RNA sequence: AAUUGUCGGGAGGGAAGCGGAUGGGGGCCGGCGAUGCGCCCCGGUCGGAUGUGGAACGGUGACGAGCCGGUCCGCCGAUCGACUCGGGGCGUGGACCAGCGUGGAUUGGGGGGGCGGCCAAAGCCCGGGCUUUCGAUACGCCCGUGGAACGCCGUCUCCUUGAUUGUGGUAGGCAGCGCGCGCCUCCGGCGUGCUUCGGCAUCUGCGCGCUCCGGACGCUGGCCUGUGGGCUCCCCAUUCGA
RNA sequence: GAUGAGUAGGAGGGCGCGGCGGUCGCUGCAAAACCUUGGGCGCGAGCCUGGGCGGAGCGGCCGUCGGUGCAGAUCUUGGU
């Protein structure tokens, strides 16, 4: 015998792939698996890990909060693994470069009118 | 250089003993700085303190062996588990044979056989240990990086004793096997390796 | 930006051979073992040849006076080693112990 | 060209001399001196271009696996020290089991060439495996026996009737063998009689 | 066809795992069922009792599912289905489904002979 | 299906059945177990350029140009290639099962040698002195750089053996070492430095090779329709378990 | 590379039955069912197949659904 807990095996469970059946999400997962393997980038690793997460673990970000966080960094590409929703409490929308899994119609229209772009993760 | 150093050390010890006799006094040998400890009892029906100490010593299986630097703390820890282990002062031959035949290094928490000096260099290169002989010298002399080298060494998985044991339920002093058998651990290592 | 592709990572584990038996593995792990073995064999051959020829030298590491001092010290040490107590502290058992 | 080995081997894989002595004996210093303090550089041998193999007539649907290189090459079979030319051997197996024969030489394949002689016990020039033979202490002079032209190819099958040439060769070889045997008294009877184990005979105690 | 498989087939156990007491009670069938009784000696693995199957008996993956002839089985219902094995004749053999008629079996056999595809039961309904 | 009759096989000293291992008998199996491959000669069929025209068409580009390209058909030269076409020669070759050889891994034995430590062994023997006994002719002590042979412990090494086993399949890698690149009188010797005076990874570079070197290869035999080989099938017997 | 006990209990991956939406097939040159010291695959639930009988239908695969898996209940009915 060997004095080990559960024979030395792990007892923690984490996501290793998306539980969703979305083919586009699967393709994104393949893309970022390749990126993580062949670049060793911490950003890519974080993106890959978040691509596996459930719905409640990918909460949306409001447009007003996005503007507040992007203030002073409009030249950088803001990236969220989740949805971006419109906020009727935000009056002035600056030009922003935004990447997300999905945009609501109102948020996309407001960003495009303000002069930004809505990007997917392949474009990112 | 290491071989010359070992030979010179043995000669110096003999000369010191002889000169002490000639002067008519006594020469007290330096206390052992290194111990080799072998677990001799199974994992059944373990007391909490004994089990915890054996885990801290990295002796999780019967007939596992490990080196241990001699310290007040380590000696007091070993005193608590004395009935479950037998230990002593390893020889240069014992250490060399153990590392050569059953020496496995820990790389990324994996057990890799020491088939090349590159395995040792990858882990202990920062400390100047890049060869099996360097590792042996560090272990035997208890050098500055002894802790790193010893932790790098995976616990030795020794076979059952070739000639058996006398009685593992009694101390070595009473004619059993448990406890400190000092210089006599080397013959046990011969039979167990 | 991708790092260079790797094709030689999936190498089969090298079989472990005991250096104490085969020479090549021992030399690979420790080249000085070759010199150690050569010197040991040559020294043994020289000793055997000297013993056979019976022309061995008469070597004296220690001079005569120091050898005599060593012998005297050893004799004194052996005498104290075999020395025994007088057993005079046990008065009630003097006759039984034979001190008288 | 050096006519003697520079470094005799104390044991297998260890030389008697060290690297410095080997340098001195090989004379690398001499070569450096003669070439001007620098070793002569020799260009790598040019590889032979592969032949223009004709295109295959078939294309397999699977990629056959090429075995990995094995670096071990077999060595010649060893001959036991107890077996020397002229030694009397006891056959332990086959149709001639128990027969006592004379050993002549070891062939290239490692088998032992033996003769009865044929007249004495009916055993012809034959090959016997060393593993099925017992070497005795009895030796007979075989200096006058010539078996140079006999080798492993003598017994090769051409694939019922024994050629007369083989019989003549056996007679010629056995003439000298029998003449040598006649010198030792009772050796004729010894060779004509087979070996057998009787009651209370222990092979592990018999000396042979 | 020369089979591609080279490793020898090794079976850790060739005996069936028969249900306990199926020899005793007719109503108890042979198909394996793991005992769940609290006192069951078979469940407790008492020596000399019925053996229970476990993953340790698993076949070597290289030789798994390989028939004694060195090929793998594939059930074919018609000659059209037969052609799927054209590029795998060194690893796969065809077995004609039990319900195929003799008339179609003849055509399947002829096509397999043309394609060098091994049939395990080519003599059926002949 | 339970259950029953008949025939055939088999077993049975106060249960039967069952797990594991062989064996006897029976039953079954020919993808159960190959006969091809390469190089030549002869004969028979089918096609043969990078040349020249036609039919349709493709890759890329931009479902444009340009460039490149394959399939089929018709001709001048070229006189070659192929055939699961036939015949004749040389070489080589299969499944399974055994024996043997040389080696790797793991492991259990047997026979030696060198060195060191000890009261710098103890003892024994050789000489020089002292001592003088009851189990009567002893115990004995030291002086010699006196001499052989051990004992235990430790350590370094050589040789020789039995057993189980070959997992992988694109590497001439790593480590160590020989021959040539100089000569002589070739069991060896000749140069520069450091040495404990024995020796030393100090000079140690290339080409070609060898090995205990990134996991077994080689040879021979038996047999292939047989009273052969195999079996997870069936009935039994036996040892152990139950 | 390390490792392997499991009642109550939890979970994962699989086997099997009957329908529905699709898809690919089999069958009077013999389907289902049943029978068989024929053979084989899988650790296993099970599956594939030879032979027989039977004499009219049946199966694989992807989704999806359910009155979907028995050795027991002094269980039910029938039979012995
Ligand atoms: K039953
Ligand atoms: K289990
Ligand atoms: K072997
Ligand atoms: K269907
Ligand atoms: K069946
Ligand atoms: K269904
Ligand atoms: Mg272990
Ligand atoms: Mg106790
Ligand atoms: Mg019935
Ligand atoms: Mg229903």
């Amino acid at each position: 015998g060997i004095d080990l807990k559960a024979g030395g095996k792990s007892k923690k469970t984490k996501r290793t792939a998306p539980k969703s059946d979305d083919v586009y999400l699967k393709l994104l997962v393949k893309l970022y698996r390749f990126l993580v393997r062949r670049t060793g980038s911490k950003f890519n690793a974080v993106i890959l890990k978040r691509l596996f997460m459930s719905k409640i673990n990918k909460p949306p970000l409001s447009l007003s909060r996005l503007i507040s966080y992007a203030k002073g960094k409009e030249d950088k590409v803001v990236v969220i693994v989740g949805t971006i929703t419109d906020d009727v409490r935000a009056y002035e929308v600056p030009a922003l470069k935004v990447c997300a899994l999905r945009f609501t119609k109102t948020a996309r229209a407001r960003i495009e009118k303000a002069g930004g772009e809505c990007l997917t993760f392949d474009q990112l | 250089q290491y071989a010359k150093e070992y030979e010179a050390q043995e000669r110096e010890l003999i000369q010191l003993k002889r000169e002490a006799r000639l002067k008519g006094g006594f020469y007290v040998d330096p206390e052992a700085k290194l111990l080799f400890i072998i677990r001799i009892r199974g994992i059944n029906a373990m007391a909490p303190q004994t089990k915890k100490i054996l885990q801290l010593l990295r002796l999780r299986q019967i007939f596992n062996g490990v080196f241990l630097k001699v310290n007040k703390a380590t000696v007091n820890m070993l005193h608590r588990v004395e009935p479950y282990v037998t230990y002593g002062y390893p020889n240069l031959k014992s250490i060399r044979e153990l590392i050569y035949k059953r020496g496995y290094g820990k790389v990324e928490k994996q057990r890799i056989a020491l088939t090349d000096n590159s395995v040792i260099e990858q882990v202990l290169g920062k400390h100047g240990i890049i060869c099996i002989e360097d590792l042996v010298h560090e272990i035997i002399t208890v050098g500055p990086h002894f802790k790193e080298a010893n932790n790098f060494l995976w616990p030795f998985q020794l076979k059952a004793p070739l000639g058996g044991l006398k009685k593992k339920r009694n101390h070595y002093v009473e004619g059993g096997d448990a406890g400190n058998r000092e210089n006599y651990i080397n013959e046990l290592i011969r039979r167990m390796n | 930006v991708v790092r260079p592709i790797k094709k030689d990572v999936n190498k089969r584990a090298t079989l472990k051979k005991n250096p104490l038996k085969n020479l090549n593995v021992l030399l690979k792990l420790n080249p000085y073992a070759k010199t150690a073995r050569r010197m040991s064999l040559l020294a043994e051959a020289q000793r055997v040849k000297a013993k056979k020829e019976k022309l061995d030298k008469k070597r004296h590491q220690v001079t005569k006076e120091e050898a005599s001092a060593i012998r005297a010290a050893g004799t004194s040490w052996f005498k104290t080693m075999i020395s025994d107590s007088d057993y005079t502290e046990f008065e009630n058992f003097t006759k039984w112990l034979g001190v008288t | 060209a050096k006519k003697s080995p520079r470094n005799p081997e104390l044991i297998r894989g260890v030389g008697k001399l060290s690297r410095s002595k080997m340098y001195h004996k090989k004379g690398l210093w001499a070569i450096k001196k003669k070439n001007g303090g620098s070793f002569p550089v020799h260009k790598k041998a040019a590889a032979v271009a592969p032949p223009a193999v004709k295109p295959p007539k078939f294309y397999p649907a699977d990629d056959v696996a090429k075995p990995l290189v094995n670096k071990h090459k077999p060595k010649p079979t060893k001959l036991r020290a107890s077996i020397t030319p002229g030694t009397v051997l006891i056959i332990l197996a086959g149709r001639f089991k128990g027969k006592r024969v004379v050993f002549l030489k070891q062939l290239k394949s490692g088998l032992l060439l033996v003769s009865g002689p044929f007249k004495l016990n009916g055993v012809p020039l034959r090959r016997v495996n060393q593993a099925y033979v017992i070497g005795t202490s009895t030796k007979v002079d075989i200096s006058g026996v010539n078996v140079e032209k006999i080798d492993d190819k003598y017994f090769a099958k051409q694939a019922n009737v024994l050629p007369q040439g083989k019989k003549d060769d056996q007679k010629a070889v056995d003439e000298a063998l029998i003449k040598a045997v006649e010198c030792v008294p009772e050796l004729k009877a010894y060779l004509s009689a087979r070996f057998s184990l009787k009651s209370c005979m222990k092979p592990h105690e018999l000396v042979f | 066809a020369v089979p591609l498989l080279t490793k020898k087939v090794v079976k850790k156990r060739v005996k069936r795992f028969i249900r306990p007491q199926s020899d005793r009670r007719i109503t108890v069938k042979e198909s394996w069922r793991r005992p769940k009784g609290i006192d069951s000696r078979v469940r407790r693995k008492f020596k000399g009792c019925v053996l229970m199957p476990n993953i340790g008996y698993g076949s070597d993956k290289k030789t798994r599912h390989y028939l004694p002839n060195g090929f793998k089985k594939f059930v074919v219902h018609n000659a059209s289905e037969l052609e799927v094995l054209m590029m795998h004749n060194r690893t796969y053999c065809a077995e004609i489904a039990h319900n195929v008629s003799t008339r179609k079996r003849k055509e399947i056999v002829e096509r397999a002979a043309q394609l060098d595809v091994v049939i395990t039961n080519k003599l059926a309904r002949l």
